[PDB]
RNA sequence: AGCGGCACGCGAGCUGGGUUCAGAACGUCGUGAGACAGUUCGGUCUCUAUCCGCCACGGGCGCAGGAGGCUUGAGGGGGGCUC
RNA sequence: ACCGGAGCGCUGUCUCGGCGAGGGACCCGGUGAAAUUGAACUGGCCGUGAAGAUGCGGCCUACCCGUGGCAGGACGAAAAGA
RNA sequence: UCGGGGCUUAAGCCCAGCGCCGAAGCUGCGGGUCUGGGGGAUGACCCCAGGCGGUAGGGGAGCGUUCCCGAUGCCGAUGAAGGCCGACCCGCGAGGGCGGCUGGAGGUAAGGGAAGUGCGAAUGCCGGCAUGAGUAACGAUAAAGAGGGUGAGAAUCCCUCUCGC
RNA sequence: GGUGAAAAGAACCCCGGGAGGGGAGUGAAAUAGAGCCUGAAACCGUGGGCUUACAAGCAGUCACGGCCCCGCAAGGGGUUGU
């Protein structure tokens, strides 16, 4: 089986993120766990989180263990934004966007045999 | 019908001399081999054109004053820097170059007539790497 | 919006180039010393240690 | 048009080194909720036709009618008096069943108001008879009425 | 009788897209250099057409002189010969038949070589 | 103690002395407003290099076994003076 | 505090520059924009052509992506020529 | 640097003969077309001779939209319109069906009327999204440091030793 | 400006600081999950098929060829080395 995890909504600009989570996209779950917790970012703790609670829908809802389960998919896609406006030197009407992400940790079987 | 196509045949090896010979005219036929263009399977985009060994082009010929007069030039990319070299001193100084760089003006530039410019073998012994056949020609 | 003016429109593939280069790095680890957990190279895990024994109060 | 719109009559750029385009006011039709080009005005479509000409269709429409025999004409009508009943009985013994038409001619709007809500049938009068309500149906049904009512129009 | 301005753009557009659609450029998805890509594209083919032609009949030639080459002389001559000889056909690709089956080519060459004699 | 070219080399490198902005003046023409291949004085020159290019520093693969050290110089670049 | 010429003292204005300090610039974490943008798979030379070429011919050169940095050019952006 | 190489009893020049390449020109085969001519009483239709580069521009034929009449009919729960797709058929073409997926409540033949009728550009109008770029910048050079607290989380909030303007 | 015929608009548990998800359950439909009908185009991105590190280019077209998938064959499709 493959237990499909999410956070839509949720604040950060996708290319960061992004970056982050393909730094595990794919791998063992312990792995993933200790190189999440350890290295220096921000999308670090929002992955993590949401990867906590994709090992937290496999384990109690879908019957798997933790021991056969590997990171299957894990996207991100972006949201809206919000749209602040900024002003500049000699009154530019300057927009800054505030962009957010989707990230999509699924996870599933080790072997099958 | 649908015009046919000529399959993976065989690299032809080939021996001509050197000496007694116009600059000209040799590479002339030369050349015109690496392109299969003398086999009756000639195909445009699949180099077959056998490979050219050359043996002692030290004592190639050639007509006009040319020998001191045929300058060649170099151009490195910094300025001032267009070097030339008559064939006089090519001739003392790595000779073989005068015969390489010569078919290399005969051929297409197509990357593979670059790739069959590899197709050929200079030396000005005579001598070579006796690799197989090269049965000789005239 | 001054003498530097970008002519064109880069290309998405030159995009994916410039960041061809990024890649977020992954980190190294080490195991633990009489326990278990991953700390990094030539460091004192919190909760663990080195031969003295130090800190050690996370709870 | 670009003339009534409630916006304004104000030049919103100055026009020059502006760095942006060079309009005007609003209400035009380049511009969003501003006025159209040529567009939608009221107007009469209708004209002044010839009475000959269309009084030979007057005539000609029934003639084709008539070159084809759908029409009758019966002095008074069975069904009376105002029922849906009675003029189906009576459609019964005119035998037009429940798939024909009638541009219903006559004159008597007891004989209009049984047949006013049937569907097959509309029903129409001799006063204002059009060309194409006959074309669009079939029954010219009447008394010598309507018929010496469309001589008269037609007859020169 | 307003008429909206409906599908039909996007209905042409996507039409445009289908055919232009495995180009390079943002051309493989702008609705409008597309088009550019495909007039040329277009223009290229036809051109193309009359130049395949030209291209396949060399390529042809070509053949068919090496295979004249390496029996007894050259081309220019051969095609005399059957021009004059007699045999007033050949279809020049007819003739890279020559490819294969060299036996009936060469007797063609010896053909034309003993017709004008 | 050469001459010449290179957008009379070089302002997305500097200068802003010359030049022809709006002020003011002297002569000067013009009744005049103003004007002058005349003149005097004053006068805002924009931080972010995207591509080619150019100076340096790497990463990817390559090098048709694998790894450490030593290397031939294909081809360049500097250098050239004078009393 | 207006515009010429001179001298005296003084001095990195110069010969002709050398070092040092901080705040930037550089790397790491968090935030993160602008004008410009026909599309780009964008090299020199010598020719060409509406007379000033990456793109056309000719030749030569060029392993694929950057980072710090330099402004010759892309008739560089800005201002529908004052 | 002659378009480059390379040519010297020539790959240069002069002279003559023979020969082959060669363009969408010309001929051969098949299709579209127009304009003439004929067999067609035959409109249909094959055959025959000649024509079909082409901006402005004048000229003829048609596709698609929106509504209307054709509408008390007709199609639609087995699915109306829009969309996703498609290597099949039709017309040279603008287009048209059919097939599968979406979707949910409308669409309207054949024959005819009518107009805000078909966009790629207007430094066009409104909208949304990339671009440079993870670069510039993050509001004064007065300036910061540790210990303890809270809480999931503190350089950044609270408490005292310090240090500065 | 449009969830749905109806509020039946999601009790319980689970991760989670909340934010939001993941089983359950609500209905024909949750591909109707709450600025939710039908969601097209650019637009960013997850995986897969083809090709790319000695090459000079309006980005295509002609042909040959290989690699990947339907097809009884013979034929078709996508990609790109020359």
């Amino acid at each position: 089986m493959e237990a499909k995890a999410i956070a839509r909504y949720v604040r950060i600009s996708p290319r960061k993120v992004r970056l982050v989570v393909d730094l595990i996209r794919g791998k063992s779950l312990e792995e993933a766990r200790n190189i999440l917790r350890y290295t220096n970012k921000r999308g670090a703790y929002f992955v993590a989180k949401v990867l906590e609670s994709a090992a937290a829908n496999a384990v109690n809802n879908h019957d798997m263990l933790e021991d056969r389960l590997y990171v299957k998919a894990a996207y991100v896609d972006e949201g809206p934004a919000l749209k602040r406006v900024l002003p500049r030197a000699r009154g530019r009407a300057d927009i800054i966007k505030k962009r957010t992400s989707h990230i999509t940790v699924i996870l599933g079987e080790k072997h099958g045999k | 019908m649908k015009t046919y196509v000529p399959k993976q045949v065989e690299p032809r090896w080939v021996l001509i001399d050197a000496e007694g010979k116009t600059l000209g005219r040799l590479a002339t036929k030369i050349a015109t081999l690496l392109r299969g263009k003398h086999r009756p399977d000639w195909t445009p985009n699949v180099a077959m054109g056998d490979f050219v060994v050359v043996v002692n082009a030290d004592k190639i010929r050639v007509t006009g004053k040319k020998l001191e007069q045929k300058i060649y030039t170099r151009y490195s990319g910094y300025p001032g820097g267009l070097k030339k070299i008559p064939l006089e001193k090519m001739l003392a100084t790595h000779p073989e170059r005068v015969l390489e760089h010569a078919v290399k003006g005969m051929l297409p530039k197509g990357p593979l007539g670059r790739r069959l410019f590899k197709r050929l073998k200079v030396y000005a012994g005579p001598d070579h790497p006796h690799q197989a056949q090269r049965p000789e020609k005239l | 919006a001054k003498h530097p003016v970008p002519k064109k429109k880069t290309s998405k593939a030159r995009r994916d180039a410039r960041r061809s280069h990024h890649a977020l790095t992954p980190p190294t680890l080490v195991p633990c010393p009489e326990c278990k957990a991953m700390k990094p190279p030539h460091t004192v895990c919190p909760e663990c240690g080195y031969y003295a024994g130090r800190k050690v109060l996370e709870v | 048009t670009r003339g009534e719109v409630a916006y304004s009559g104000r030049k919103i750029w100055p026009q020059k080194h502006t760095g942006r385009a060079r309009h005007g006011d609003i209400g035009a039709p380049i511009f969003v909720g501003g006025g159209v080009v040529f567009g939608p005005k009221p107007r009469d479509y209708s004209y002044t036709l010839p009475k000959k000409v269309r009084k030979k269709g007057l005539a000609m429409a029934v003639a084709d009618r008539a070159r084809e025999g759908k029409l009758l004409l019966v002095e008074a009508f069975a069904g009376v008096n105002g029922k849906t009943k009675e003029f189906l009985a009576w459609a019964k013994e005119a035998g037009l069943d429940g798939s024909e038409s009638v541009l219903l001619v006559t004159g008597n709007e007891l004989v209009r108001r049984a047949a006013r809500n049937l569907p097959w049938v509309v029903t129409l009068a001799p006063e204002g008879l059009n060309v194409y309500d006959i074309v669009r149906t079939e029954r010219l049904v009447m008394d010598l009425d309507a018929w010496e009512v469309f001589q008269n129009r037609i007859g020169g | 009788p307003r008429a909206k301005t409906g599908v039909v753009r996007r209905r042409k557009h996507k039409k445009i897209l289908k055919l232009a659609k495995g180009y390079w450029g943002l051309r493989s998805k702008s609705f409008r250099k597309a088009r550019e890509t495909l007039f040329a594209a277009g223009n290229y083919a036809y051109a193309h057409r009359k130049r395949r032609k030209r291209d396949f009949r060399r390529l042809w030639i070509v053949r068919i002189n090496a295979a004249c080459r390496q029996h007894g002389l050259n081309y220019s001559t051969f095609i005399h010969g059957l021009k004059k000889a007699g045999i007033e056909v050949d279809r020049k690709n007819l003739a890279d038949l020559a490819v294969r089956e060299p036996q009936v080519f060469a007797e063609l060459v010896e053909r034309a070589k003993a017709a004008q004699g």
